[PDB]
């Protein structure tokens, strides 16, 4: 019968691949120290002070 | 005066997403191309590593389908002899049926989209406390990362009843609702987070949760036709339907046709994993037969046994039922039982739960006089 | 009905539209009745609205 050419109509309508929530970044403890090029093996030392007892 | 016909109300079609996308005649095999966008995976390389070398990543995007495949309709044999003689006021006693009739339809359409999903497993609901079903229903739901926005929760009767019949809702120093909004009215409307909405469309002990974006409804009104002597474009439950009348020919008479063409589709992930919405059963514990132990009218009397389990809901299409003695009375796979002598008979239903295991049995004597 | 789109057999089911009708007919006769001879009228009733009609 009767033949007609008609496109494909890619469409978006929201549909998204579903990803999980960021908040641990925000958490912990991030860039107490910087200056690790300007140390051996790229290691900064942290010094814990002594303690005594009597 | 008059008493209307029992029938149900509608909610499902506004609970649905429908028509996200249209032009479906523009397009090869009436058939929409969905695209969803591409996502990228990352790489952790070593510091001073002699070989420096970097996996390349990629960026594919995924795609699926939406299709126009049904079409429904109600036609009538609107035979000419029957207008102008028992047939008066068209528009509210033959057009109203066929609105509600196409309406009922589409409701149905989308409850079998709905209920016919793939469901890799059922969250239980135990009648005692029902809260913590809901909240595993949150609880796999926010597991898929699925938006806390929009989503809709369609409990059927059975459901409903068993929430305002549980000690949560009930007690208010269990529920701090001090007017017992599930004791003097019998209404329990927010739980676990999301709204309450009740329907009968669907199954009476099932519950289903979905996020906006996990069904989709194509709609398209039929255009009338130009060789139509009538034509309307009579409207439903937020669909354009399409009336068209023929008048004449075969038996003279006319004929009358109203419909909408429909497609559904069940928004799967990029892997084919339904995660975009739950369902949720009641849980049974026991069963029995309604009206007891009764009595035939004649010695090949027919009645219909119905089954409701615990919970309230008729288990009659869902049971196997056996006879103790057939060469009194026999008793179908449907329920019905036809006695064939004169006297008793002990009847036994059997039910499998939906947890599963042992079925639950009811015995019953039918005494055929 | 429904049916699937572009299907070359191109047929459609008739649906078909009854109205029931019942009816609700008087059987019944409820009735209270007293019978006063003419000394009792006369004599004994002395208020005909509270000791006749009333009960």
């Amino acid at each position: 019968a009767h033949i007609f050419v008609k496109p494909e109509l890619v469409a978006e309508i929201g549909v998204k691949q579903l990803q999980r929530e960021i908040v641990l970044p925000g958490l912990v403890w991030t860039n107490p120290l910087t200056d690790f090029g300007g140390s051996k093996n790229d290691t900064i030392t942290v010094r814990v002070p002594a303690i005594t007892t009597a | 005066i008059g008493v209307k016909q029992l029938q149900r109300e509608i909610v499902l079609p506004g609970l649905v997403w429908t028509n996200p996308l249209t032009d479906f005649g523009g397009s090869k095999n009436d058939t929409i191309t969905v695209r969803v966008p591409a996502i990228t995976t990352a790489n952790r390389r070593d510091l001073r590593d002699p070989d420096r070398t970097v996996i390349a990543s990629e960026l594919v995007e995924h795609s699926f389908g939406v299709t126009l495949d049904k079409h429904v309709y109600a036609a009538l044999k609107f035979t000419d002899e029957q207008r102008t003689l028992d047939i008066r006021d068209y528009t509210k006693q033959v057009l109203m049926p066929q609105v509600s009739a196409v309406a009922y339809e589409l409701e149905d359409y989308i409850a079998e989209l709905i209920e016919g999903a793939p469901y890799e497993e059922t969250i239980l609901i135990d009648p005692a406390d029902t809260v913590p079903a809901f909240i595993t229903a949150d609880q796999r739901m926010g597991e898929a990362n699925v938006p806390t926005d929009s989503r809709r929760l369609v409990v059927g009767s059975a459901v409903a009843a068993a929430l305002a019949k549980d000690k949560q809702f009930r007690h208010a120093d269990w529920s701090g609702d001090q007017a017992n909004a599930a004791l003097r009215e019998a209404h329990v409307g927010r739980l676990a987070g999301m709204n309450v909405i009740r329907s009968n469309a669907i199954a009476p002990d099932k519950a289903y949760l979905w996020h906006r974006t996990a069904f989709i409804l194509a709609y398209r009104t039929p255009v009338v036709p130009e060789g139509a002597k009538a034509g309307a474009s009579f409207s439903a439950n937020g669909v354009a339907l399409r009336w068209l009348a023929d008048y004449d020919y075969s038996q003279l008479g006319d004929r009358t046709l109203l419909d909408v063409f429909t497609g559904r589709k069940v928004v799967t992930e990029v892997d084919g994993s339904f995660v975009r919405a739950v369902e949720l059963q009641l849980q049974a514990s026991s069963i029995t037969i309604v009206g007891g132990a009764f009595a035939l009218a004649t010695t090949t009397g027919t009645k219909q046994l119905k089954v409701r389990d615990d919970n309230g809901t008729d288990v009659t299409a869902r049971c196997t039922f056996a006879s103790s003695a057939g060469t009194k009375a026999t008793v179908s796979a449907a329920g019905l039982v036809t006695g064939v002598a004169a006297g008793t008979a002990d009847i036994t239903a059997s039910y499998v739960p939906p947890q599963g295991g042992t079925a639950k049995t009811a015995t019953v004597t039918v005494t055929v006089p």
